[PDB]
């Protein structure tokens, strides 16, 4: 049908944008932020790829938890993802973010962020290389890409 | 009071903008400047008392000049009648009224 | 009279009831006195342009200058006010009576 | 001459922007009255025509009043041509 | 790289070009191809207003030279 | 040359105002075609309302608001 | 007239851009994705309380200062006219004014703020 | 036929705005020895219209605690008025000839600050709060200095009509004439704009985000893009002002390509200082605009009031 | 009354003062306080005063913006007050509309005379002037010629502003 065709398109060419310009909100924690700052320095360059870092949550499309969460920082980190305007996403960053890591079994630590906030890519290492967050953000382009909504609303 | 060094010393402060017929630049005159003129000639000296009295037409054609309601009033009565002859269908203004006036330089 | 002109004379009478009321703010009774301010301008130029009065010109500008310190003024006062009660509440401007 | 230049060398030393505003608002302030050109500016102030010159009526003993724009009586602006 | 900039300037540029060229052709079409007449002072207004009565057409810009003087 | 196209230009549209004044103005008692306003028989400049008034509504917007609107 | 439309044209420009923000979308808005952003926590007192301004003297002087500058506006036509050297008096007259409150507001310490 | 003009000035100047800001990143980029957008399309090209797409297809948030006529209105006439400014300009027919244009931008300017100080006091929050009270110390700082650096400088002029700037540059510059206003008048634009080093309504390193921390997705957008007009409209402005340019009145096609080019020049420039200096206090600014500009503004003005009549170079324009 | 223009400029003006005339908020007040200047200043551009129009335009928008700083310093309240939010607000708001309305009506339908005198409408281009003449602004003249006629003028308002700033010095020292 030629409304299949039209919301085909439409949704590849909504999908296109939102893959094309990601903003990850300027956050990080721990140990693994410094590593997202080299994904940013000249040598990786992540504005050639349209991601850029923004302060307000309010104009972010990304979380990406680089750190230990603790219980002390649990609740403001889900206020900070509850205020990001949909949709947004969430990658986890290393070891402390996936699964607790290196301080998995202590008494102030959430053993991972997964059980605050939905994840959409789990990048592992403690540290992830530049080019290991690199990669899971081209992974999460390329999992925005695959996803269909005008689809879903015209077979709905 | 009113202590008049201005007229004492001939120093002019502020005389220049009291009246509309008092050397504006560029000699722009004023809109009413004639009936103006006319109304101060009329009572410069006799006083205020008597000037109330005695040069009440060029006052009254200043003021008139200056507000315009007698002609007003007089083009309202033109177009009130024009308005009720054209609603009954008698007057048919003329081509020149209705926007059609060969025009002239 | 046309009709601007009975415009702007009842604006500026609303802005005198304005002041002439008090809520509790003292910025409000301010704002009235800077609005009285503004339509004596409009009133007083679009007599001047209508009457081609040129010298008279410059009397609106005049007029704005003396608005200016008043409303200056004014704030200055305000500021001591609260400086003296943390709230510009005309209530508290009671300790002399009549 | 020995204590105002100290205090000038220190100002300019502190405040350059002082200086030289002060500077040029003396000069400003001082050479208008010393000089030749402000008669020409005025003069070619007074020189523009903005409104009509209203002809005078001929009595018949105005010998300093021309007939003709182009007669040799009346201002003359060679003085701004070559100005 | 350091000219790959360029393409982002050169667009820049294009787009830029568009107000004032087609401002330009507008005023020209607009008023007969001559430059669309400035009437700042009275008089101004006053000579157009005399060039739009003497058209015969209501267009100021038309204008009649010595060939109404017959 | 302005200054005389003016003053006819001026007269002719007084006239027709006139002209018809007395044409509309048939049967009104105690009506003067032509009267004054003014005590004193000088020239008066017309009010711009007084030349207008019974005209169309675009040439009224053109004479009032013609030169200030025009940018 | 063509200010006018030019006005008009923008403004509906601006809100057919803000409707098609706000209607394009969809909205999923709940109580604490609209509450206010301070950071992760949650906001002590409210922004509606009062707000020291250190420059409050600044300000009036700001204020008296604009009125000048209106004064100064028409000094461009001012300068054609025959009497030269009275309007250049009094131009440099009101200039020398102005900068005199200047250095007295200056020297007095009332250019710095409250502490 | 109007209506098209309209058009043709409205919508390119939208283009050059999102475009504008690709060239604002690739031009960081590689002052940062990094490169920048250019994977979205080529060279980045197709960016823009990436953002905008995903701008606009967010959901736009109301807050909980904020006043929403005006939340709703303020953003709204930050863009009109962006988009207004460019009305009287000439280019180098202006598309509305007005006799007084200098005072009518300035008045216009005057108004855009009421957006950002509505914002901030509508959003309900600290951090907007502090971003308009920023506001409103950049504009106390700022004005007072560019009305007095205006009115010197259009002094020589004779009038206030932006056309009649071409006439008094037929043969050189304005800048050669008045240097010293001219960097003032750039510093000022600088503080008019809010931008680097004087950032600070929207300053990201104190205040996250500023007085628009509460907007997002169609509002944020709108404010962006009457930032970047109003950047690109100060520069077109400047270059007007003090590099004139030659007017041919049959072919203005070659002043519309010249002052394009040293709108973009001034444009990249703004962009290249934001890369090279750090951020003021707030009340640093002001020190710097009342100490160190009116002085010198003032001793300025009174010079170039003196200079024609000292002269005899009194320009003609009643 | 052709296009109606200086009619409907005049109403909003009313309009604008009412909304400011409430008292509901000092940041109310200022926004209807901006849009009554700007509305007079269409006026006063429509009778030929472009340079005053846009002078009040400025000064006000200066002045309103530095009511707005104080505002928020000291006459900020937790719950600030809007025309619907307050039921005298809403009260004066109301009267003052109802009062132009029918002032408006009675003036246009009939001929009644509200305290000086009467008026008969037909709009506002009757008592133009039909002058035709110059290569100059008559009103950029007339404020041109303060520096050349107002000497006097110029001298008492140079005195005024450096005195209030004295006198703002003054009064803000405390102590
Ligand atoms: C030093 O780090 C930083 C940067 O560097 C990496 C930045 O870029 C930066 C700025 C933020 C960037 C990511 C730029 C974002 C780009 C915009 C949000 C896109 C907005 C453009 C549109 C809204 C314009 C409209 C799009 C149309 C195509 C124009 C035509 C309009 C129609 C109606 C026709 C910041 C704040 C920063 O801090
Ligand atoms: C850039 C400047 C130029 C733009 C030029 C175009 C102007 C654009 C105008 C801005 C709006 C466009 C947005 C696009 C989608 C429209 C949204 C809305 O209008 O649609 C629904 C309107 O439907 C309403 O339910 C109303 C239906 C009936 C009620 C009154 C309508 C009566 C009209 C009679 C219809 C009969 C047939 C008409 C054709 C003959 C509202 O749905 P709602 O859920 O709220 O909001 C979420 C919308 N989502 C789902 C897309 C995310
Ligand atoms: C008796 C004691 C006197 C001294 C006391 C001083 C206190 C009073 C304040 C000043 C009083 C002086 C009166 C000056 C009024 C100005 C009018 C007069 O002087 O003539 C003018 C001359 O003005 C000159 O510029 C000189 C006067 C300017 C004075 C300079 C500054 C004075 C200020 C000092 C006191 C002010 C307060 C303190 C300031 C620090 C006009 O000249 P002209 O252009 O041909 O004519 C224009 C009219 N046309 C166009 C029809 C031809
Ligand atoms: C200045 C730059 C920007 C210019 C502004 C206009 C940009 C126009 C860009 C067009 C992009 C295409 C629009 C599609 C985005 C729609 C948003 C969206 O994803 O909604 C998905 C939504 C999912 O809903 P459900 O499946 O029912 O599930 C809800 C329960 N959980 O599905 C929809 O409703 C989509 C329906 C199509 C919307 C109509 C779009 C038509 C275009 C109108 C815009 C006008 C542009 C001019
Ligand atoms: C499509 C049908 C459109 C109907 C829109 C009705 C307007 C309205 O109030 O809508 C509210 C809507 C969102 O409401 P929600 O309930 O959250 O969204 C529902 C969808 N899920 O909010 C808006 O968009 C506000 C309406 C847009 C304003 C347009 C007119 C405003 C004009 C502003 C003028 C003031 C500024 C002038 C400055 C210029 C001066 C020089
Ligand atoms: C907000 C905008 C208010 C200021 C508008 C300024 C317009 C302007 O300056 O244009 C001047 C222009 C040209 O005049 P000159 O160049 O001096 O010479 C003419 C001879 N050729 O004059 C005009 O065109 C006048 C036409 C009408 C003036 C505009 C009036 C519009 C007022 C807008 C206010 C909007 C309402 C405010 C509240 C909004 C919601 C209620
Ligand atoms: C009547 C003449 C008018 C014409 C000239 C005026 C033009 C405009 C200039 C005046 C503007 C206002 C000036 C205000 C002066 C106030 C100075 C002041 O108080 O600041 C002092 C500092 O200023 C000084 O150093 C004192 C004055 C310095 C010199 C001023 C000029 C002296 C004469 C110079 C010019 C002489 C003539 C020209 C010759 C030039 C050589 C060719 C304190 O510094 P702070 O910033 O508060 O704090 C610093 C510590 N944290
Ligand atoms: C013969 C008769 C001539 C009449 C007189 C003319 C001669 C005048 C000679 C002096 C003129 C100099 C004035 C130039 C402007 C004044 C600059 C100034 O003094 O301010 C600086 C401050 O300037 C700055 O800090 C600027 C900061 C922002 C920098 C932004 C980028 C830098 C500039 C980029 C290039 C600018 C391009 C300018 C022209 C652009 C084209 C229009 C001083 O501040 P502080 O050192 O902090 O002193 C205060 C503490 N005592
Ligand atoms: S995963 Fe390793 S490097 Fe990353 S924050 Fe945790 S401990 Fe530090």
């Amino acid at each position: 049908s030629r409304g299949e065709y039209v919301v085909a398109k439409l949704d590849d060419l909504v999908n296109w944008a939102r893959r094309s310009s990601l903003w990850p909100m300027t956050f990080g924690l721990a140990c693994c932020a410094v590593e997202m700052m080299h994904m940013a320095a000249p040598r990786y360059d992540m504005d050639r790829f349209g991601v850029v870092f923004r302060a307000s949550p309010r104009q972010s499309d990304v979380m990406i938890v680089a750190g230990t969460l603790t219980n002390k920082m649990a609740p403001a980190l889900r206020k900070v993802y509850d205020q990001m305007p949909e949709p947004r996403y969430v990658v986890s960053m290393g070891s402390c973010a996936n699964g607790g890591g290196y301080y998995h079994y202590s008494y102030s630590v959430v053993r991972g962020c997964d059980r605050i906030v939905p994840v959409d890519i789990y990048v592992p290492g403690c540290p992830p290389t530049a080019e290991a967050l690199l990669y899971g953000i081209l992974q999460l382009q390329r999992k925005i890409k695959r996803e269909k909504r005008l689809r879903i609303w015209y077979r709905r | 009071p009113f202590f008049d060094v201005q007229k004492r010393l001939g120093l002019d402060l502020d005389r220049w903008m009291t009246i509309q017929s008092a050397e504006q630049p560029h000699k722009i005159p004023g809109r009413c400047h004639a009936f103006e003129k006319e109304w101060i000639e009329c009572a410069h000296g006799i006083g205020g008392i008597r000037a109330e009295k005695e040069c009440k037409i060029e006052f009254d054609d200043f003021v008139e000049c200056l507000l315009r309601q007698k002609t007003m009033k007089r083009l309202s009565a033109i177009k009130r009648q024009r308005d009720k002859l054209i609603k009954e269908g008698k007057y048919t203004p003329p081509p020149h009224h209705l926007g059609k006036e060969d025009p002239r330089p | 009279m046309p009709l601007v002109y009975m415009n702007i004379i009842m604006a500026f009478a609303i802005a005198l009831a304005g002041l002439l009321m008090y809520r509790s703010h003292l910025m409000s009774s301010l704002l009235c006195l800077e609005g009285m301010m503004l339509s004596l301008f409009i009133m007083s130029t679009l007599i001047i342009l209508n009457t081609h009065f040129t010298l008279a010109n410059m009397m609106p500008i005049i007029l704005l200058v003396f608005a200016a310190c008043e409303a200056a003024l004014g704030l200055s006062l305000l500021v001591m006010v609260s400086n003296t009660y943390g709230t510009d509440y005309v209530q508290n401007l009671n300790l002399l009576q009549c | 001459a020995g204590r105002i230049a100290s205090f000038l060398k220190n100002a300019w030393a502190k405040e350059p922007v002082l200086v030289a505003s002060f500077a040029i608002g003396g000069l400003a302030i001082i050479l208008p009255s010393l000089s030749p050109y402000t008669n020409y500016a005025i003069r070619i102030n007074r020189a523009t025509p903005y409104n009509y010159p209203v002809p005078l009526r001929d009595d018949g003993n105005m010998p300093d009043v021309p007939s003709h724009p182009q007669d040799p009586q009346g201002p003359s602006l060679e003085w701004l041509k070559n100005l | 790289m350091w000219f790959e900039i360029l393409p982002g300037i050169a667009v820049m540029a294009a787009c830029l070009f568009i107000p004032g060229m087609a401002t330009a052709h507008i005023h020209k079409f607009t008023n007969g191809g001559k430059e669309k007449r400035v009437a700042h002072f009275s008089y101004q207004w006053n000579l157009m207003e005399r060039d739009r009565r003497i058209s015969g057409v209501n267009r100021y810009h038309v204008t009649k030279g010595l060939e109404n003087i017959d | 040359l302005f200054q005389a196209e003016k003053d006819r230009r001026v007269l002719q549209m007084l006239r027709e105002n006139l002209e018809e004044e007395a044409i509309i103005m048939k049967d009104v008692p105690d009506w003067k075609v032509g009267e004054s306003v003014f005590h004193t028989t000088r020239w008066v400049t017309p009010m711009m309302g007084e030349l207008y008034g019974l005209r169309t509504n675009e040439e009224i917007l053109s004479a009032t608001y013609g030169f200030i609107w025009y940018t | 007239m063509n200010i006018m439309l030019t006005l008009l044209t923008n403004v509906t420009l601006a809100s057919l851009l803000v409707l098609i923000a706000f209607w394009l979308p969809q909205l999923n808005a709940y109580s604490e994705k609209t509450s206010p952003y301070e950071c992760g926590f949650d906001p002590m007192g409210s922004a509606r309380l009062p707000f020291s301004m250190k420059f409050f003297l600044v300000a009036i002087t700001f204020l008296l200062f604009d009125l000048e500058i209106a004064l100064l506006l028409p000094l461009p036509w001012a300068s054609q006219t025959n009497n030269l050297k009275t309007m250049l008096t009094m131009a440099l007259f009101l200039l020398i004014l102005l900068a005199a409150s200047l250095a007295y507001e200056w020297t007095q310490k009332g250019l710095e703020w409250a502490e | 036929m109007f209506m098209i003009n309209i058009l043709s000035l409205i919508i390119p100047i939208l283009l050059a705005v999102a475009f504008l800001t690709l060239v604002e990143r690739k031009v960081l980029g590689y002052m940062q020895l990094r490169k920048g957008p250019n994977v979205v399309g080529p060279y980045g090209l197709l960016q823009p219209i990436a953002d905008a797409l995903k701008l606009f297809t967010k959901e736009p948030l109301r807050p909980a605690t904020s006043s929403i006529s005006m939340f709703i209105i303020a953003p709204i006439l930050a863009l009109s008025l962006a988009l207004t400014m460019w009305v009287p300009l000439p280019m180098p027919y202006p598309l509305i000839n007005m006799n007084l244009g200098v005072l009518f931008m300035l008045a216009m300017s005057s108004l855009a600050v009421y957006s950002i100080l509505w914002s901030g006091w509508a959003s309900n929050s600290k951090y907007a709060l502090i971003g308009a009270l920023r506001a409103v110390a950049q504009t106390i700082s700022y004005e007072v200095t560019l009305a007095i650096i205006l009115l010197s400088v259009l002094l020589m002029n004779g009038s206030y009509t932006l056309s009649t700037l071409i006439t008094t540059q037929e043969h050189i510059w304005m800048i050669f004439t008045s240097w010293p206003l001219a960097m003032m008048w750039f510093i000022s634009t600088l503080a008019e704009t809010n931008r680097a080093p004087f950032d600070l309504t929207e300053g990201e390193s104190e205040l996250v985000s500023g007085f628009n921390v509460e907007y997002a997705a169609g509002p944020f957008a709108m404010f962006f893009m009457a930032e970047y007009a109003n950047i690109i409209m100060m520069n077109a402005f400047t270059a007007i002002l003090f590099l004139g340019a030659s007017h041919d009145p049959h072919t203005p096609e070659l002043y519309t390509i010249n002052f394009v080019l040293k709108t973009l020049a001034l444009t990249i420039t703004f962009l290249w200082i934001r890369a090279s200096y750090p951020r003021f206090r707030y009340d640093q600014l002001m020190h710097l605009l009342w100490k160190s500009f009116l002085p010198l503004t003032l001793a300025l003005c009174m010079w170039h009031i003196s200079l024609p009549i000292m002269t005899a170079s009194i320009p003609p324009q009643s | 009354m052709t296009m109606y223009i200086a009619f409907i400029l005049s109403t909003i003006f009313v309009i604008g003062f009412v909304g400011f005339s409430s008292k509901p908020s000092p940041i109310y007040g200022g926004l209807g306080l901006i849009v009554s200047g700007g509305v007079g200043c269409g006026i006063v551009l429509n009778f030929g005063g472009s340079f005053l129009g846009l002078m009040v335009f400025l000064i006000y928008l200066g002045g309103m913006l530095v009511v707005f700083g104080y505002t928020t310093a000291m006459a900020t309240e937790m719950y600030p007050e809007v025309w619907v939010s307050n039921k005298t607000v809403f009260g004066a708001f109301v009267s003052g509309l109802m009062m132009e309305f029918c002032m408006v009506y009675y003036a246009l339908k009939e001929e009644e005379v509200e305290i000086i005198f009467k008026f008969n409408g037909l709009g506002d281009w009757v008592i133009y002037d039909t002058g035709d003449s110059g290569f100059f602004s008559e009103e950029a003249m007339g404020i041109a010629a303060l520096y050349s006629y107002g000497t006097w003028l110029v001298i008492v308002t140079g005195w005024s502003l450096l005195i209030g700033v004295v006198v703002i010095m003054e009064i803000t020292r405390g102590n």
